[PDB]
C-alpha cells in the first residue's frame, strides 16, 4: 500500500480452491483460506497460498482438469482519510515461490516470434 | 511344482511393441492443396486396436515407454530421377508448446523440445520415455468429467464438457518433416512408430472388449453379436 | 454367528450370516503416510458420521433386466454426508453396500451384485463421448439396462444420455467374464443378504467427488425370478451404503450443479 | 508483538495489538469429565472448521444508536457451522467476536462491545412476553436499539416484535452499571480492534441450539462521533465471529424453522 500516512482501513484478501463459482460478494469469499490485512500498522502483507490438489503436478497450460483457483480481495472497511489528504490511494502486487516449489519436463516457449 | 511361470509375468507380456500409427508426409512442390510437408500426430494408444485391447484388461497402470522409428520411401513416377539421401526429423512437443504452421518456422529450431534426426537408410530410431504422468499412475477409463455446468451459469456451452475424458490435449504431438528442401522429383514417406513398454505395473483387472471399438470412447455401434452358433448338447 | 453388523449408530442384524466380500483384500483406512512432513489435521467427520444410508426400492419383476448406481454419486441426495461432499475441494471414502432382498421358499432366482471400478458406460448417439451431466448422473434412483441397443435418431433434440445393454454390461464386455470384478451372488435359494466393503481404488492419493465418480454398483438377474404358476410377481429390493473412514479437504463456497 | 492471530485457515493480522479480553478468565476446551464411563466419540467439526466468519457492516453514523445481535443466532445463515447446528439436536461452542473500526486521526468517539450472557430483550405490547420467533431472531442483520418507549397500539395486527432502549440496554438496568458483563472499549484515539474471547456459559453441560442464544453482544457508542465540522459522517463497523472448540452430538432429520 503506497497511500500517505493518514490513511487507514482494512482489506480482506481471500484465496479459493476450484470445483466451486468464482467468489462474487464478500458474504461468500470469506468461508475460503482468507488474510484480513490491516493498512494502519504496516503497509505489507503475505499471504502463502497452500498447495491444496489431487494430483501431484500441476500444469502450466489452460485447462480446466487441473484449476489452480481464485484470488479476490474486497474492502473488509471503507477507506478512511481526512482532509486535506488525497482521495485517490494506489497499490502494487507482488508474487514470488516458497522454498518447495518445483517444476520438470523442460519444452519449449511461446513469447517469442523471429518474424523472418 | 516344475513348471515355469515365467512366461506369463506382466513384464513379459507387454514384451511385444505393436505399431501405434503411421504418418504420411511428402516431399513435392508446395501446391495449393493440403500441404504434406510437414505432419502431426496426436500421441495416444487408441488408435490400433491390438495394443489397446491389451491394455484395457486393467484400470491402473504405471510403464516406461522405448518407441521405434520404421521409415520407408518411394517415387512417383516410372523412371524418375534419382535423389540424394534424404533426413527425417521427428519432434517431439509437449502440451502448451507452439505448433508448426509451415514447413520452416521458428519452431522447428529445436531449442528446447528434443527432436531427432534420422537419415534415411540407417539403422531405426530407438529412444527411451520415463513415466511422464502427473497422478502415480496412468489411467484407462477414466469415469468423470472435467468440468461441472454450475446453476449459476450464463448459458450451456461455459460448464459443458465431455464424458470420460481428463485433458483435452494429452502428452503432445510429434511434428515429422523433412530436412531437405523440394524438388521436382516428389519421394513419399510413411513413418511407422512402433511403442514397447518396460518396468511394467498394473492394478485391477477388468474383462476385455468383446465387441469392436468405434472411436476414442467405450461405446459401441456394430457388430454386437459376438458368440456363434452351436448346439447344446453337441460334443 | 448372526453378524450383529453395527457401524455408527445403526445396527444390521440378519436371519441368516455367511460371508462378507472384502474387495481386493484390502480393508479400508485413511492416508497412511509415514513421510508426511505436515502435521496438521484435515476435516474428517469420522466421529459419529459413519451410518447406513438406504437408497430407493426397486422392484425385481419377471421381465425386468437390471439396475446400476455410481458411487459417491448416489449419496448426494439425503445425509451430511451431501453437504461435506459439496463444499469441500477433494476427499475420499470407502464403502459398505449391503443389498438384502428377501423372498419366501418357493421363490427362485439369482441376482449379482458387482461393485466395477470406473464404471464408464456407453452413449446411444453416434456423436461419440456427447453425454449431458444431468442424464450421467440421475442419482439414488439409478438407471435402468435394456434389451437391445436402440440408439437415438433425434438430431435437434439429442436426448445425451446412456444407452447400456444388460449382456454386454454397457461397457463392451460380455457377462461370463464379468466376474473378475468383486461380487457376491444372492441365490435366493440359499441366502438374501449380500455385503461387499469397498476400499478406495483410485490412481490419485485425494480426488474431487464432484465431477469423479470411483464405483458402479451393477445388479443383474442371472436367473430370472418365478413363483409358483403365476405371470405376475414382484418383490422389493433395497440397497444400504455406509461410507467408512471418509475424510476431507479445502473448504469453499458451495457448489450447486443444474440437475434441469 | 504485532498480533498475528490465526485461528483455522483464516488469519488475523493488526495495525494495533494492545489485550485480548478472556471472559471471566477461563479458554474454552472441551467437556473435561474424569468420571465418564462412556468413551465413544462425539461429531466434533474441529479438524479444519474454527474459521472466522464476518457478519454484515454497518453504518456507524452520527445519531445512531446501537446495534446487537444474538449468538449462535447469528451464525446459522452461513458456513458449513449452520449445516451442523441444524441436524444435530444438542451441542456447544465457544467464540471469539473480533470488532474492527477503523478512522482517521481527525475522527473522535468510542464505541463499548459487551458480551451478554442470556441478554432477555423486552417487548414492546402490554402483552407480557409476546414475541414471535422470527422477530426474535433477526439473523446477522442484527437489530437496533432506539431513543424512547415507544409501545406498539395495533391490536388486531400486533408487531409482537421487541423495543430495546438504549439507556436502560433493553433488558431494565442502566448503562453505567453495565461494565460488569465482559466488555471492551474501542477508543478511537488509540486502539481500532476489539476481540474478546467467549467460554460456554450455560447451566447445563451442552444445550440446544435452535431454540437457546446463549451470548448477546451489543454495541453502544459511548461517545458521538464527530469528524472536523460536517454534520453528515458515516465509518463502517465490521463484526467477525469464530466458533471455537465446538462439538455436536445426536443426529437427525433437518429442520428448517419459518422466519416469515
Amino acid at each position: 500500500f503506497c497511500g500517505s500516512m493518514m490513511a487507514t482501513g482494512k482489506i480482506l484478501v481471500a484465496y479459493a480452491p476450484p470445483g466451486a463459482q468464482p467468489p462474487t460478494s464478500r458474504k461468500e469469499a470469506m468461508l475460503g483460506t482468507h488474510v484480513i490485512w490491516d493498512l494502519g500498522l504496516q503497509s505489507s502483507c503475505t499471504m502463502v497460498v497452500p498447495w491444496i490438489s489431487n494430483v501431484t503436478y500441476r500444469q502450466t497450460t489452460q485447462d480446466s482438469f487441473t484449476e489452480g483457483g481464485y484470488i479476490s480481495m474486497f474492502y473488509q472497511t471503507r477507506i478512511v482519510v481526512p482532509l486535506s489528504t488525497p482521495k485517490s490511494m494506489s497499490m502494487l502486487g507482488f508474487v514470488s515461490a516458497c522454498n518447495d516449489f518445483s517444476v520438470r519436463l523442460l519444452r519449449d516457449t511461446t513469447h517469442i516470434s523471429q518474424s523472418a | 511344482q516344475r513348471r515355469s511361470r515365467s512366461e506369463s509375468t506382466i513384464e513379459s507380456f507387454f514384451a511385444r511393441g505393436a505399431c501405434v500409427a503411421i504418418i504420411e508426409v511428402d516431399n513435392e512442390e508446395p501446391t495449393t492443396r493440403a500441404q504434406k510437408l510437414f505432419a502431426m500426430w496426436r500421441i495416444t494408444y487408441k488408435d490400433t486396436v491390438q495394443l489397446r485391447r491389451k491394455l484395457e484388461f486393467f484400470t491402473y497402470s504405471r510403464f516406461d515407454m522405448e518407441l521405434t522409428f520404421v521409415v520407408t520411401a518411394n517415387f512417383t513416377n516410372t523412371n524418375n530421377g534419382h535423389a540424394l539421401n534424404q533426413v527425417y526429423q521427428i519432434m517431439y512437443i509437449p502440451p502448451g508448446a507452439p505448433t508448426p504452421k509451415s514447413w520452416d518456422d521458428y519452431t522447428w529450431q529445436t531449442s528446447s523440445n528434443p527432436s531427432i534426426f534420422y537419415t534415411y537408410g540407417a539403422a531405426p530410431a530407438r529412444i527411451s520415455v520415463p513415466y511422464v504422468g502427473l497422478a502415480n499412475a496412468y489411467s484407462h477409463f477414466y469415469d468423470g468429467f472435467a468440468k461441472v455446468p454450475l446453476k449459476t451459469d450464463a448459458n450451456d456451452q461455459i460448464g459443458d464438457s465431455l464424458y470420460s475424458a481428463m485433458t483435452v490435449d494429452d502428452f503432445g504431438v510429434l511434428a515429422i518433416r523433412v530436412v531437405n528442401d523440394h524438388n521436382p522429383t516428389k519421394v513419399t514417406s510413411k513413418v511407422r512408430i512402433y511403442m514397447k513398454p518396460k518396468h511394467v505395473r498394473v492394478w485391477c483387472p477388468r474383462p476385455p472388449r468383446a465387441v469392436p471399438y468405434y472411436g476414442p470412447g467405450v461405446d459401441y455401434k456394430d457388430n454386437l453379436n459376438p458368440l456363434s452358433e452351436k448346439g447344446l448338447t453337441t460334443y | 454367528r448372526v453378524l450383529q453388523l453395527t457401524i455408527g449408530n445403526s445396527t444390521i442384524t440378519t436371519q441368516e450370516a455367511a460371508n462378507s466380500v472384502v474387495a481386493y483384500g484390502r480393508w479400508p483406512e485413511f492416508i497412511r503416510d509415514d513421510e508426511a512432513n505436515p502435521v496438521d489435521q484435515p476435516t474428517e467427520p469420522d466421529v459419529a458420521t459413519c451410518r447406513f444410508y438406504t437408497l430407493d426400492t426397486v422392484m425385481w419383476g419377471k421381465e425386468s433386466k437390471g439396475w446400476w448406481w455410481k458411487l459417491p454419486d448416489a449419496l448426494r441426495d439425503m445425509g451430511l454426508f451431501g453437504q461435506n461432499m459439496y463444499y469441500h475441494y477433494l476427499g475420499r471414502s470407502g464403502y459398505t453396500v449391503h443389498v438384502q432382498c428377501n423372498a419366501s421358499k418357493f421363490h427362485q432366482g439369482a441376482l449379482g451384485v458387482f461393485a466395477i471400478p470406473e464404471y464408464c458406460l456407453a452413449g446411444d448417439s453416434d456423436k461419440q463421448r456427447y453425454t449431458s451431466y444431468a442424464n450421467a448422473n440421475p442419482g439414488e434412483k439409478g438407471g435402468k439396462f435394456y434389451s437391445q441397443f436402440n440408439r437415438d435418431t433425434a438430431v435437434t433434440s439429442p436426448k445425451r444420455e446412456f444407452c447400456p445393454v444388460d449382456y454386454l454390461l454397457g461397457c463392451g464386455v460380455l457377462l461370463g467374464n464379468a466376474f473378475v470384478y468383486p461380487h457376491q451372488i444372492i441365490n435366493l435359494r440359499t441366502n438374501n443378504s449380500a455385503t461387499i466393503v469397498l476400499p478406495y481404488v483410485n490412481a490419485m492419493a485425494i480426488d474431487s467427488m464432484v465431477k469423479h465418480n470411483n464405483w458402479g454398483i451393477a445388479i443383474l438377474p442371472l436367473s430370472p425370478l418365478d413363483f409358483a404358476q403365476e405371470s405376475s410377481v414382484e418383490i422389493p429390493i433395497t440397497v444400504t451404503i455406509a461410507p467408512m473412514c471418509s475424510e476431507f479437504n479445502g473448504l469453499r463456497n458451495v457448489t450447486a450443479p443444474k440437475f434441469q
